[PDB]
């Protein structure tokens, strides 16, 4: 119903760390109720970093994919960069990047660019596996990515872009997101040739 | 065993039963189960009869099959206790075989043919082996 | 199975290791292609991800050791993918496609030029 | 209301009553039906139907108001168990549960009268004649324990309800039933199996026959 009623859920989520609660629970319920409370716009902000910060380590060693990606979304729209959660969240992914599909990958590559993460090697690994996957990505994934905050930086190899170019001027088709990538092209490491030849198609 | 009789009886005239008059008749023979145990050859009789006209109800089929365990493994414990009793004191081909033959004959009172198809049969329903 | 005659068991039972997969959000408040040589970690989502490529599917299961059965949707969506993705690489799991030209109903639409032939070649053997 | 303490008859005043009952919170006072307590308390002889029709609206009282119109719940409780208690001995010529021959019809009946439990708190005690009626209704099981089970529709489902029951005396039938299914062997589906097994645990019953089954089927 987008029933904007801060003051009622703040007592709800203050009771789910007074009891100790937080730590049993399910992943998958939890990446539902955080997703849920970055609907809304939350505004008590400090009682949602408590919750976060309850969870121990034990729980983020083994978590699927799944409630992982609904997680990290949920913490970059409410706009929280705690640090040693960052931390976790990294190292875990190192186990199952492989498992994420191509969805996940365009939404987990925006999701930490746009909370100022800054652990260059980890999505570069993340660029690598979606452009394995290059022939596998539909307009939506296409759009989360490169629309990304700042995705100049993650065009950095020529190996890790390439791949993935073509699909993306065959496939969106929005004269917008055409020009946003055009622009975001000629501020990156790629060649001069490489550049121009994109360039020749992508604007339209 | 009167209820085993009309059950072969009704088999011998091939009739074609009111199936949940069976399934009646097999819940109740759990009833009188109680008074005296079945023998395993009578509840094998019962088990082929259900076979041969139809019946799938699985329970009627569930209480023989664990009757006729059932008497196994109280012949077989009988005999343990017997041997332990004991302890407690202190062509050549057939001439092996019949050992064999007559300790399967005392302990399940039936035959390895028959036996052996009361396996398949279960293992047709799909019983957790 | 009669065994279970109609017993869902815990298979379909409320634990609280089923809820976890009903990642939908709790909101509302209450002709077929045989492949082989993928991965047994590939799910049937990478399955219908990497053969839509060729044409649509209705139904795609796999099987233990990389053999898969994928059912189309139209013949053409067939046509285009027996000789189209044949020996694709995907996740170091390089397909092998075979295609069961006889069908349950192609096989009684092969009776017909069996046994029409077969009084030809009675015919033949008579004469 | 007032009037019709004494402008009403007995079936009328408790059919008004049953309606109150049913109705929402918003629109209930308990000033009305407080003289309703007094007036359908008094009643001499009444149908099985219809004092489990009772029964059901003693249910039907709002929770925030249940503590209000605690002495008139009291006082309907004593009323209803002096009525089953004369009413489990009487022959099934007048309806009498006693003459009773399916598991289906007692099974409606002694459910709603243990539930009905659930009204006073735990810190108070119990009517004598509820006490004693739960007692009847032990003893009317344990004389005819073997036909309740055998029946096509087994009276499994009243089992949680005596264990609801603080009362030990109840647990030992409910313990009963199962034996006796257990010395029947019955099938049940593992949700089932699992319930008994968890109403095992919690309670800690030492029987050994039930043990075996329970291992079995488990």
């Amino acid at each position: 119903k987008v029933f904007k009623q801060d003051r009622i859920l703040k007592q709800c989520l203050d009771y789910l760390v007074e009891s100790n609660a937080a730590v049993k629970l399910s992943a998958t319920s939890i990446g539902a109720m955080l997703n849920s409370l970055a609907a809304i716009r939350f505004t008590y902000h400090r009682s949602v970093k408590q919750f976060m910060i309850a969870i121990s380590t034990e729980q983020w060693s083994e978590m699927d994919a799944s409630p992982l990606v609904k997680i990290v979304s949920a913490m970059a729209k409410l706009s929280l960069r705690l640090p040693q959660v960052l931390v976790h969240v990294g190292d875990r992914l190192l186990d199952v990047y492989t498992f994420l599909s191509p969805l996940d990958t365009a939404l987990v590559i925006n999701s930490l660019q746009s909370i100022g993460y800054g652990n260059d090697e980890v999505l570069m690994m993340l660029m690598r596996h979606a452009a394995s996957s290059a022939r596998r990505w539909d307009e939506v994934s296409l759009t989360l990515l490169f629309g990304a905050s700042g995705v100049h930086r993650l065009l950095r190899n020529v190996e890790v872009a390439a791949p993935l170019l073509e699909q993306a001027a065959g496939k969106t088709s929005s004269p917008h997101l055409r020009q946003r990538i055009a622009a975001s092209l000629r501020r990156s490491a790629l060649p001069r040739a490489l550049v121009q030849s994109s360039t020749s198609l992508l604007t339209g | 065993h009167e209820l085993v009789r009309v059950l072969t009886a009704f088999a011998r005239a091939k009739i074609v039963p009111p199936k949940r008059f069976l399934a009646l008749l097999g819940r109740r023979f759990a009833v009188l189960n109680k008074r005296k145990k079945l023998g395993s050859l009578p509840s094998y009789r019962a088990f082929v009869n259900l076979y041969k006209m139809g019946h799938d109800q699985m329970n009627t089929f569930r209480f023989l099959a664990d009757c006729i365990l059932e008497t196994i493994d109280s012949n077989i414990k009988a005999e343990k206790k017997r041997l332990r009793l004991a302890q407690l004191q202190s062509d050549p081909h057939l001439l092996q075989n019949l050992r064999a033959r007559e300790r399967f004959k005392r302990l399940t009172e039936l035959k390895p043919s028959m036996f052996t198809k009361l396996l398949l049969v279960l293992a047709r329903f799909g019983a957790p082996h | 199975n009669p065994w279970n005659d109609g017993d869902a068991g815990w298979r379909g039972a409320a634990t609280g290791a089923r809820a976890n997969r009903g990642r939908g959000g709790f909101r509302r408040g209450r002709q077929r292609v045989q492949v082989s040589g993928l991965s047994d970690e590939t799910t049937w989502h990478t399955l219908k991800d990497h053969l839509r490529q060729a044409g649509e599917v209705t139904f795609c299961k796999v099987f233990s050791g990389g053999r898969a059965v994928v059912e189309f949707v139209t013949p053409e969506d067939a046509a285009r993918a027996i000789t189209e993705l044949q020996a694709s690489e995907l996740e170091g799991a390089t397909l092998f496609l075979r295609e069961d030209r006889e069908d349950t109903v192609l096989v009684n639409t092969r009776r017909k030029i069996r046994e029409v032939r077969d009084a030809q070649l009675r015919a033949r053997k008579e004469e | 209301a007032i009037r019709f303490a004494e402008e009403s008859d007995l079936f009328s005043a408790v059919q008004l009553f049953s309606f109150i009952c049913q109705q929402e919170k918003e629109a209930i006072s308990p000033d009305a039906v407080k003289c309703l307590a007094e007036r359908v308390i008094e009643g001499k002889d009444l149908d099985q139907e219809t004092v489990s029709v009772l029964c059901r609206a003693l249910r039907s009282i709002p929770r925030p108001h249940r503590p209000e119109l605690l002495r008139e719940i009291g006082e309907m409780m004593e009323f209803l168990g002096g009525e089953v208690k004369e009413l489990l001995e009487l022959p099934v010529a007048k309806g009498g549960l006693k003459g009773d021959v399916s598991a289906g019809d007692i099974q409606s009946f002694i459910s709603k009268f243990l539930s009905l439990d659930g009204l006073l708190p735990a810190d108070h005690d119990r009517p004598g004649t509820y006490m004693a009626a739960i007692v009847a209704c032990v003893d009317y099981i344990t004389e005819r324990l073997e036909d309740i089970v055998s029946d096509e529709n087994p009276p499994f489902s009243i089992i949680p309800h005596l264990l609801n029951i603080n009362m030990e005396e109840t647990r030992r039938c409910g313990q009963a039933i199962i034996r006796e299914a257990a010395e029947q062997g019955i099938h049940f589906p593992t949700l089932q199996v699992f319930r008994f097994l968890l109403a095992l645990g919690d309670h800690n019953m030492r029987d050994q026959r039930v043990y075996r089954h329970l291992r079995n089927e488990f």
